[PDB]
């Protein structure tokens, strides 16, 4: 996105009825921090929500 | 009984990947430490060399 929301008014977008590919995100190497809680980053692509 | 010294250069942001059980471009595709690692990891900034 070009402009993000102010943290006091943080934006939320529902993701549903779609097929994901979390490997594209994790392997992007563009992120300084990538921390997952209760779910492993590598196994995340082998699961449904 | 024996000691093995491994040496390489990486980004400062990648030093955090040189630990047991880590993942990421370096830990996954360059240098992987075992889950039960028994050694020491030593690193320093080399921007002078």
């Amino acid at each position: 996105a070009t402009r993000f929301a102010s943290v006091y008014a943080w934006n939320r977008k529902r993701i549903s009825n779609c097929v994901a590919d979390y490997s594209v995100l994790y392997n992007s190497a563009s992120f300084s921090t990538f921390k997952c809680y209760g779910v492993s980053p590598t196994k995340l692509n082998d699961l449904c929500f | 009984t024996n000691v093995y010294a491994d040496s390489f250069v990486i980004r400062g942001d990648e030093v955090r990947q040189i630990a047991p059980g880590q993942t990421g471009k370096i830990a996954d595709y360059n240098y992987k430490l075992p889950d039960d690692f028994t050694g020491c990891v030593i690193a320093w900034n080399s921007n002078n060399l």
